[PDB]
């Protein structure tokens, strides 16, 4: 996270303060899929 | 929406050492020496009680400089030096003797005329 | 002297001015780099779309270019816009100072900066301004019993300018800004009133000029 | 605000074809990054003029002039003057939606608890000090002198304040008993606060709002384009958003550059303010409010400040034949 940040200045030299680097992000662990009549297969083959 | 937020490199010049402490901003300290912050994720710096004045800012008042071997540190930002001024309805304080400062004052005037 | 080390030793006071220079050089360098973006397009050498490709199609790449770059300009040029209404704004607080500050003698308080203000010297700096303010800081401090005022014969004497101290023994008259103590005569003196309102009035004797002239 | 982030949400295929336009992406970053920057240089030079923080002495006596309202309430975890809270009641989820697209609101370098501090001290040295702590070491001098002084500045021979003082006071303390009631059912003399929070979180919902946008563009979600079509189409299609939502930032910080320029000019404003009327006595005339003016009294208020100017407004009057 150092390296990057004197990426953004170009420079060899880092002046003294706060700076910037890129933003981060959490990242997902998993797909979460969610469904919820009914067909009269009791009522049909019975 | 998980957490997200600027890192941000917090360090002295790169003159005095090659030691950077990040500063997550606006997450709580899982996603990632670590210390909370009002701010945000601080990593790499030591918390530090006692006050001194501002050096970098970082944020909701909290100031990191780089002494004391030494370790970047985090410490709440002092305001100033405390003075309690020595009170009462019959006190004067006449000031006996003056000093004659000469204050460098720089305000640009003209930029560059570009077409 | 030391004014020179201030700026000789550390490169960092001229950053005001250091900042307008590199802005303005930035967004060129910028506005540059725009050159070399495709911005949809399939190159950004406008040559090149027209070299690969049969012109009518071309025309709607170039398009994607000229939309991207003449809009890129747009931006760089509010930009400076933006930033002179800054400078604008700088300058007048400039001939402000030159005129109030140099020409005259500023009685707004840290306007010329910290301290009561006597003069200010102009110097000229890089598409900008430099003034060294020759300011009056009072240094050192002798605390002092004081009366707002002082009953001689149940008349109240007020001090005409500045005020009445004492060290705890003899009151003395003085200007505010510097301790000058001083004999308290009525010539130091206007009365007003008389004893029982002034809060905090104390005795004393306010000595007469005329007084001793007489005996003879 | 990331470009990358709230223009492409979270893909790869639209953060390519951000990548051909170049710095339009980081260079609002620096815009944005160049008024935050200085959005902690106006606090810092309107609120801290002061080298050292003051605190009165534990015992009151100014003559009859009852400060309780003005100074810090000992009691409150947050130490600020009983108006202060009157303010920040007047003056007022939203930012997570924003804090979802990477709108962020960065943490105003000193908060609310330090600018009480600044705010005590400027008005603590006031008191005590009179003026000369803003040009050197502050001296205490009874503040019933004090005002000996500042009637001198409006040309009142000091003769005036020592016979009527008492007189003075309730005027004063009264004056200051009425500037409660106003707080207390008064939202409007907060508007330019009120209107300048406001103005943000507009330009901040419509800059929202126009995630929402077709653009041209056959939907507003960015992924719902893709798994419609062959990506192919979906470079063009997706420009249609690029050239949307980028257009809609360098509408939004345009904006912003001239709002913040806005401030600016005020804040400098203030820290004149700040600077010739509380830490010295103006002579300007309705720069510090109408009538010969006496002393100030800053107050934070959020994002902003908030002076109570006391001034000398002559009353009765007697037609004089005069030479
Ligand atoms: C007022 O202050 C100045 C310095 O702040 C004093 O100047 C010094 O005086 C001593 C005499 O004891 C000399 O030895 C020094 O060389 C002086 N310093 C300089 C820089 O010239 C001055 O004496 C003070 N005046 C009074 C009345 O105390
Ligand atoms: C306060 O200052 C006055 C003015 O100098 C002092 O009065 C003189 O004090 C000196 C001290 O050596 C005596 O020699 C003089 O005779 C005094 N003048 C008169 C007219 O009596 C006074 O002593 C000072 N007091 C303190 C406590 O500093
Ligand atoms: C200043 O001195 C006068 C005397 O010259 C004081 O006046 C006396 O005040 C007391 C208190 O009420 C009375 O009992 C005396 O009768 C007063 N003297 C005369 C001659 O009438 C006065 O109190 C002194 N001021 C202060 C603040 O002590
Ligand atoms: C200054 O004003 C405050 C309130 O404006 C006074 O505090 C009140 O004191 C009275 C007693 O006279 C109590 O009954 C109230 O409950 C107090 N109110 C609060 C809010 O504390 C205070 O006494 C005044 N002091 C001076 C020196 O004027
Ligand atoms: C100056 O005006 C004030 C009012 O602003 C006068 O003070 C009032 O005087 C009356 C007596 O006629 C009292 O009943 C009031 O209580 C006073 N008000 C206050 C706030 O104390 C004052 O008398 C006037 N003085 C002159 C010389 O005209
Ligand atoms: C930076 O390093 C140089 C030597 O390379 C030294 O002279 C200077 O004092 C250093 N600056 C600081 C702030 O330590
Ligand atoms: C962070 O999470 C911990 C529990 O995991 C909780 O105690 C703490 O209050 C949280 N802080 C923030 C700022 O979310
Ligand atoms: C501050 O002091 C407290 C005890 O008063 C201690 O628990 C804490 O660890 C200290 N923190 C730092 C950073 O010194
Ligand atoms: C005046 O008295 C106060 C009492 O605390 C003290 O702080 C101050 O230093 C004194 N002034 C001088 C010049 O000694
Ligand atoms: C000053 O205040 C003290 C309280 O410490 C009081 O005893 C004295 O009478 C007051 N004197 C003046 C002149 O205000
Ligand atoms: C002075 O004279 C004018 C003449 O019209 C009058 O209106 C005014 O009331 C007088 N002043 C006072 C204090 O009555």
């Amino acid at each position: 996270p150092l390296s990057e940040t004197k990426c953004t200045l170009k420079s060899f030299t880092v002046e003294k303060g706060i700076y910037q680097t890129s933003n981060f992000r959490v990242q997902p662990t998993e797909s979460i899929v969610r469904f919820p009549n009914l067909c009269p297969f009791g009522e049909v083959f019975n | 929406p998980c957490s997200f937020g600027g890192v941000s490199v917090i360090t002295p010049g790169t003159n005095t050492s090659n030691q950077v402490a990040v500063l997550y901003q606006d997450v709580n300290c899982t996603e990632v020496n670590v210390f909370q912050t009002r701010a945000g994720c601080l990593i790499g710096a030591e918390h530090v009680n006692n006050s001194y004045e501002c050096d970098i800012p970082i944020g909701a008042g909290i100031c990191a400089s780089y002494q004391t071997s030494q370790s970047i540190i985090a410490y709440t930002m002092s305001l100033g030096a405390e003075n309690s001024v020595a009170y009462s309805n019959n006190s004067i304080a006449i000031p006996t003797n003056f000093t004659i400062s000469v204050t460098t004052e720089i305000l640009p005037v003209s930029m560059t005329k570009t077409s | 002297g030391k004014i020179q080390d201030s700026l000789s030793s550390t490169a960092s006071a001229l950053g005001k001015l250091q900042d307008v220079v590199n802005q303005n050089a930035q967004a060129l360098n910028t506005l540059v780099k725009q050159l070399s973006s495709n911005f949809g397009a399939i190159s950004s050498v406008l040559n090149d779309i027209l070299s690969r490709l049969d012109k009518v199609e071309a025309e709607v790449q170039i398009d994607r270019l000229i939309t991207g770059r003449l809009q890129s300009l747009q931006t760089y040029v509010t930009q400076q816009l933006i930033r002179a209404a800054e400078i604008r704004a700088s300058a007048n607080l400039a001939a402000t100072k030159m005129s109030e500050c140099v020409l005259g003698q500023s009685k707004r308080v840290d306007f010329c900066g910290k301290g009561y203000h006597l003069m200010s010297f102009p110097q000229s700096a890089p598409h900008g301004v430099v003034f060294l303010h020759v300011t009056y800081v009072p240094a050192q401090e002798k605390n002092f019993t004081t009366a707002p005022a002082i009953c001689h014969d149940g008349k109240a004497h007020f001090p005409r300018e500045g005020v009445f101290v004492s060290n705890g023994t003899h009151w003395f008259v003085t200007q505010r800004n510097f301790y000058e103590p001083q004999i308290i005569t009525t010539d130091n003196t206007f009365v007003s009133g008389n004893c029982d309102v002034v809060i905090g009035i104390v005795n004393n004797t306010v000595y007469d000029p005329l007084q001793p002239e007489l005996d003879s | 605000v990331d470009c990358t982030m709230y223009i492409c949400g979270d893909s790869t295929e639209c953060s390519n074809l951000l990548l051909q336009y170049g710095s339009f992406c980081t260079q609002l970053n620096r815009a944005l990054t160049g008024i935050a920057v200085e959005q902690d240089k106006n606090t810092q030079e309107v609120f801290a003029q002061v080298k050292q923080i003051y605190k009165t002495p534990p015992i009151k006596d100014f003559g009859g002039f009852n400060f309780s309202q003005i100074l810090p309430d000992p009691s409150k975890p947050s130490k600020r003057s009983f108006i202060e809270d009157l303010l920040f009641n007047k003056v007022t989820d939203l930012i997570c939606a924003q804090k979802f697209n990477g709108l962020t609101v960065l943490p105003p370098l000193l908060t609310d608890e330090m600018i009480a501090q600044y705010t005590s001290a400027l008005l603590a040295g006031t008191i005590t000090s009179g003026w000369t702590f803003g040009a050197g070491a502050a001296l205490q001098i009874p503040f019933a002198m004090q005002m000996a002084y500042r009637f001198n500045g409006i040309g009142v021979t000091q003769n005036v304040l020592y016979e009527n003082q008492k007189l003075i006071a309730n005027q004063f303390n009264s004056a200051i008993g009425k500037i409660q009631d106003s707080l207390s059912s008064t939202a409007s003399a907060l508007g330019k606060l009120q209107d300048v929070v406001n103005q943000n979180a507009q330009a901040l919902n419509t800059l929202v709002k126009q995630l929402s946008s077709n653009f041209g563009a056959i939907s507003s979600v960015l992924n719902d384009i893709l798994s419609r079509l062959d990506k192919v189409e979906a470079e063009v299609q997706i420009d249609r958003l690029i050239t949307g939502r980028l257009q809609s930032l360098q509408t939004y910080v345009t904006q912003q550059l001239i709002r913040a320029a806005e401030i600016r000019a005020s804040a400098n404003l203030a820290a004149t303010k700040m600077s010739e009327c509380v830490l010295g006595q103006s002579k300007r005339v309705d720069f510090c409010g109408k009538g010969y003016h006496l002393m100030s009294f800053p107050q934070s208020a959020p994002h902003g400040v908030v002076f109570l100017h006391v001034t000398y407004v002559p009353a009765q009057e007697k037609n004089f034949t005069t030479a």
